[PDB]
């Protein structure tokens, strides 16, 4: 029930339900020792929203994302994604030109390049498997 | 050992035009060199779309792995 | 004088060497092709004319030396890099 | 030997020699006999109350003069004394005020992993009182979100004392990082957005960011030229690597019976 309803308001861009049940649910977090919760949540209930815009969205103007964010100012927004490209929250890039904030590009060389990167862990495992049942067989 | 002697006939054709660029022997006008202006245009190694040849590569790796 | 490094030529280098007009160095490539003296292909949309060439000829001592050089590159190349493979894939060789 | 507990502290320090003289009880109390096993024995825990008041004293001379690297030392010492293993140790006044001072020192040089993981040993002062914590914890709160503004406008309200050798660091840091975003291929500007986001309509600062950094003031316009790279590629690089994981591959194979 904490937790769940945690999340809940999480998703929601609702800060006085997250701040109500921070005070109505506190005790039970004392028990689970996670008090920091309060001190560094609060940054990502900005920036859930400017994730979430930044998968939906593929190249957007500054000026829409200000309401979006219901921040009502296109100022400072420019600041909070700077500060998640900054984290490495998205990869996507501005245009400090005309208020343009486009996402990245398509479906990269993931096809090709790649997944030799993810074969190698799994060749040198299933003979490292092959190898541990050989050498513990023979008992008698 | 098969490029064992790939640089076994590249120190041949090392030792040749040294002893031919420095001057001693004759210079063979008609075939020596001649043949070897044939040879010496195709190792191409054109990046972008040969870049794409391992993809195949993947394919060949994707049945061991 | 670039022996297919980027054998990619652009039009204005022949319109300026040749020193012929621009529209006719199409018409000056496909004699050379009719001829065999060249095994290209032209591109028009870029205006680059692609480049293989197989016609041989004399080669005056000095581009000797710099096939001294090219031919010294493929040497260190071919030679450190079997002693890569050897030394890595010693104890399955005998 | 008891050298000067309130000495020169309330009215005024320009001193050197009574430095030396607190380099003098520094090889008074630490030549006694340790601080090390602090069993019981409230009786030898009587230095330990004067060896905690002499370098609280002395990281306010520290302070006072801007020593940057002995500042933390006397810190340290000062957090090992509360490293106590048997701490019945009364509370010495000047406990939060100090643990503020280093909160605010290691936020101010990027110490913000080890930020957070300093804050595991108080337990509920952050929340009830303490401001003297609770300034610097909701500055890094307000660090956290997109907040820069809320920070240079609660830069007039410390409770505390002055701060200051700290914050101008702290707040320098700040600008050279979007001084670092602004280095990008964000071409160029007028001295007006110089004014908005970085702050300050006509100080010598447009003088201190034209010597330090570029931003040429042309006719009517700053330059900041492109700072992206030319990437170069090849992506047949791994040609030898690869051929390499190969090998041990068969290898893996045969040869181990």
């Amino acid at each position: 029930m904490p937790y769940f309803l945690l999340t809940q308001a999480v998703r929601t861009g609702n800060l006085a339900k997250f701040n109500q049940v921070l005070d109505q649910f506190g005790e039970k977090f004392q028990a689970d020792g996670t008090y920091t919760l309060i001190i560094r949540l609060r940054h990502n209930v900005i920036k859930t929203g400017v994730r979430m815009i930044s998968l939906s969205y593929s190249r957007i103007s500054l000026a829409d994302i200000a309401q979006k964010l219901q921040l009502d100012s296109p100022e400072d927004a420019e600041f909070i994604v700077a500060k998640a490209i900054r984290d490495g929250v998205i990869e996507a890039s501005i245009n400090h030109e005309k208020g343009y904030v486009q996402s990245k590009e398509m479906i990269d060389i993931y096809s090709t390049r790649e997944p030799q990167l993810a074969f190698h862990q799994r060749i040198s495992f299933c003979l490292d498997i092959h190898n541990m049942s050989v050498k513990a067989m023979r008992f008698p | 050992h098969g490029l064992k002697g790939l640089n076994s006939k590249l120190l041949d054709i090392r030792s040749y035009l040294e002893k031919v660029a420095t001057g001693k022997l004759p210079i063979n006008h008609q075939i020596i060199y001649q043949l070897q202006d044939v040879f010496n245009l195709l190792p191409d190694v054109s990046l972008q779309e040969f870049v794409k040849a391992f993809y195949l590569k993947t394919n060949d790796q994707m049945v061991v792995v | 004088t670039r022996p297919a490094n980027h054998r990619q030529l652009t039009f204005e280098e022949i319109a300026k060497s040749a020193k012929i007009t621009v529209n006719e160095v199409e018409l000056l490539v496909m004699k050379a092709l009719s001829v065999g003296l060249v095994k290209g292909s032209i591109d028009e949309v870029d205006k680059r004319v692609h480049m293989t060439w197989v016609q041989p000829r004399v080669l005056d001592l000095q581009q000797i030396k710099g096939m001294k050089d090219r031919l010294e590159f493929w040497c260190t190349d071919v030679k450190s890099m079997e002693m890569l493979v050897e030394h890595q894939a010693h104890d399955i060789l005998t | 030997m008891y050298e000067q507990l309130k000495g020169e502290w309330n009215r005024k320090s320009p001193n050197l020699s009574k430095c030396g003289e607190e380099l003098g009880r520094l090889k008074l109390v630490l030549l006694e006999l340790n601080f090390l096993p602090t069993t019981g024995t409230k009786l030898t825990k009587q230095q330990l109350i004067l060896a905690r008041d002499i370098l609280e004293i002395g990281a306010q001379w520290s302070i006072l003069r801007k020593d940057i690297p002995s500042f933390e030392r006397y810190m340290a010492q000062l957090k090992c004394y509360y490293f106590d293993y048997k701490e019945q140790l009364p509370e010495s006044a000047y406990m939060h005020q100090l643990l503020g001072l280093n909160l605010l020192f290691l936020l101010s040089q990027n110490r913000v992993a080890e930020f957070h993981t300093e804050l595991e040993r108080l337990p509920a002062k952050d929340i009830q009182t303490n401001v003297y914590i609770k300034h610097p914890v909701s500055l890094e709160q307000y660090l956290m979100e997109g907040s820069y503004n809320k920070v240079f406008l609660a830069k007039g309200n410390i409770p505390a004392e002055s701060y200051t050798f700290f914050i101008d660091i702290l707040l320098d840091t700040i600008r050279d990082e979007i001084a670092g975003c602004i280095e990008k291929a964000y071409e160029k500007i007028l001295f007006t957005e110089a004014t908005r986001i970085l702050f300050f309509n006509t100080p010598k600062k447009m003088t201190d960011y034209a010597k330090k950094r570029g931003w040429v003031l042309g006719p009517n316009n700053y330059y900041s030229f492109a700072s992206q790279q030319q990437k170069p590629e090849d992506t047949t690089i791994p040609s030898t690597e690869l051929a390499k994981q190969v090998i041990e591959y068969a290898r893996q194979l045969e040869m181990i019976v």
